[PDB]
RNA sequence: UUAAUUGGAUUCAACGCCGGGAACCUCACCGGGGGCGACGGCAGGAUGAAGGCCAGGCUGAAGGUCUUGCCGGACGCGCCGAG
């Protein structure tokens, strides 16, 4: 076929195996507690989640 | 067919019954044009409606129908015409063989006509 | 061009020279490989004669 | 002064199966040979072997830098990409149990020139 | 014979509030519960670099979250169990409830 | 013990064998020179007196005498 | 220096900094091989457009393409705008 040469392979580890839910960068992702966003998304959405800066 | 090859005469009642009675079967129906495409279809019988206009040459492709005409049922007329005939059922080309299975509301005349085919000549 | 030639079709006879799958009905004809049925979309490794 | 390998002739490593001959080599190769072959290793393999029976009368060129040299394989010329060429390679028998792509180098030698303007501290 | 429950929340406020509602259904009847049981706050803390880019001094943020949670157990009872299931909870509480 | 011996499964023979003094210098100069035969990396590595496992060379292993600019 | 050694930052306030511990991916660099043009219009097209494949060459490997002929029925980048 033709669409064959556009696709992706299917990867389960590395870098190229985890996006941004909010941004689509690859790099550095908030892995903890099952969050998948960038340090840069987090900033600015955590006050709606609920997180707050005691100290 | 091809107009050079004399299979019988041309009666306007027989034309009638088979360009102006399509137009009526399209909007109720499915439309299998060419040639190849239907030559599996009525060897398979799944040709119900076999139309064929006589504009195709040479007597290559064209002499695979009269003589499959006695393997199956095949309720088949002749078209004198091909430009109009894609616009009965179809695209605004040129086709030779329009052939339909279950068309809406065209029960009695499709039957008469098939019974004058068959009793005309086979 | 046109491709419906080579089958043995007389004044009242139709036969074809090329069988079809038995996977699948009359229609589908095969290549003439002549080493084996070629068949196009199944292919067997038979060694037709 | 014949060659062996582990007390072994180059004949007798020839008539051994894939198991038997990777008992002998070093725990990095018998890991891989345990683990199975890859596609693309089998493709080139096929072909080394067709080369050997006496068809395949063209030049073996191959993207497989991690393929590892085996007995049959010897006295064969290979052509492994470096990333910009390929470049032949000559099968000897001291070469059994290595990578391929331990002999084709990626980079080029350095000679140095001289010392351009912030090379130092004086310079800038 | 006797249900275990268990709630937790982000906020104070409506946990103390389920609780009570729970405490004046017991004794509201003739029934044996055993105190409310405060149980370790998880604490979930986050720290991120401030900045976009790289150029400056590094300075961070220190998120928090804090979830809370009790533990009450009484004995079944079927007046009284009906009750307690009958109370709807707000939105931000979660509760639980089984048998033992 | 077999794990104990500094040169365990022999190259040549395929035993378990133990050198001291001059055999345990040969043998290694053999060793080198096998490597240098067949031009892999590492014998290529042991010719310039370069690093052979894998360090980097940009800032550490500097022997030798300041440029002028 | 190199085929390439991808880029940003140069006093404090650049240099274990870009959450930068890069085998693949990341990737932006180098060598090579493939794929893609809603919507308008021109050629063309059921006397079948576009599209898909058993075997075998080409190839690092590939119906990608060629050889060998089989499958599918309505749109059309070979041309012009535009995206
Ligand atoms: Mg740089
Ligand atoms: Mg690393
Ligand atoms: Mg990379
Ligand atoms: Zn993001």
């Amino acid at each position: 076929a033709k669409a064959d040469y556009n696709k992706r392979k299917p990867r389960k580890f590395g870098k190229g195996a985890r996006r941004c839910i909010r941004c689509g960068q690859y790099g550095p992702i908030i892995r903890i507690h099952g969050l998948m966003l960038c340090r840069h998304c987090f900033r600015e959405v955590a006050p709606k989640l609920g997180f707050r800066k005691y100290e | 067919a091809k107009p050079s090859y004399v299979k019988f005469e041309v009666p306007k009642e027989l034309a009638e019954k088979a360009l102006q009675a399509v137009e009526i079967a399209r909007d109720t129906g499915k439309i299998r044009k060419g040639t190849n495409e239907t030559t599996k279809a009525v060897e398979r019988g799944q040709a119900k409606l076999v139309i064929i206009a006589e504009d195709v040459d040479p007597e290559e492709i064209v002499a695979h129908l009269p003589p499959l005409c006695e393997e199956k049922e095949i309720p088949y007329i002749y078209v004198p015409s091909k430009k109009e005939l894609g616009a009965a059922a179809g695209i605004e080309v040129a086709a030779a063989s329009v052939a339909i299975i279950e068309p809406g509301k065209a029960r009695d005349l499709v039957e008469e006509i098939a019974m004058k085919v068959r009793e005309l000549m086979k | 061009g046109q491709k419906w030639k080579l089958y043995i079709v007389k004044d009242g006879k139709v036969i074809r020279k090329n069988k079809f799958c038995p996977r699948c009905g009359p229609g589908v004809f095969m290549a003439d490989h002549g080493d084996r049925w070629a068949c196009g979309r199944c292919g067997y490794t038979e060694w037709k004669k | 002064k014949e060659f062996r390998y582990r007390g072994y002739t180059l004949e007798q490593l020839m008539n051994m199966s894939l198991e038997e001959l990777a008992k002998l080599l070093p725990a990095r190769q018998r890991r891989s040979l345990k683990r199975g072959l890859t596609p693309e290793q089998k493709k080139l393999l096929r072909k080394i072997r067709l080369a050997k029976k006496g068809k395949y009368n063209k030049p073996i060129r191959t993207h497989c830098r991690d393929m590892i040299v085996l007995p049959e394989m010897v006295g064969l010329t290979i052509y492994v990409h470096n990333g910009k060429e390929f470049v032949p390679v000559e099968i000897k028998p001291e070469m059994i149990g290595h990578y391929l792509g331990e002999f084709a180098p990626t980079r080029k030698r350095v000679q140095h020139g001289a010392p351009g303007i912030g090379a130092t501290r004086s310079s800038m | 014979q006797k249900a275990r429950i268990k709630l937790a929340s982000t906020n104070v406020r409506s946990l103390e509030e389920v609780a009570n509602q729970i405490k004046q259904i017991a004794e509201r009847t003739g029934v044996r519960m055993s105190g409310p049981i405060p149980l370790p706050t998880k604490r979930i803390r986050i720290v991120t670099r401030k900045s976009p880019d790289g150029e400056g001094s590094a300075t961070f943020d220190r998120w928090e979250l804090r979830i809370h949670k009790r533990l009450i157990d009484i004995e079944a009872d079927e007046r009284a169990m009906r009750q307690i299931m009958r109370i709807r909870v707000p939105e931000d509480v979660t509760i639980e409830i089984e048998l033992i | 013990p077999r794990w104990a011996v500094n040169r365990p499964k022999d190259y040549e023979t395929g035993r378990d064998l133990h050198l001291i003094t001059a055999k345990l210098d040969m043998a290694i100069r053999e060793d080198i020179m096998r490597l240098r035969r067949i031009r892999a990396y590492r014998g290529i590595r042991h010719e310039l007196g370069l690093p052979v496992r894998g360090q980097r060379t940009r800032s550490n292993f500097r022997r030798g005498q300041t440029v002028g600019v």
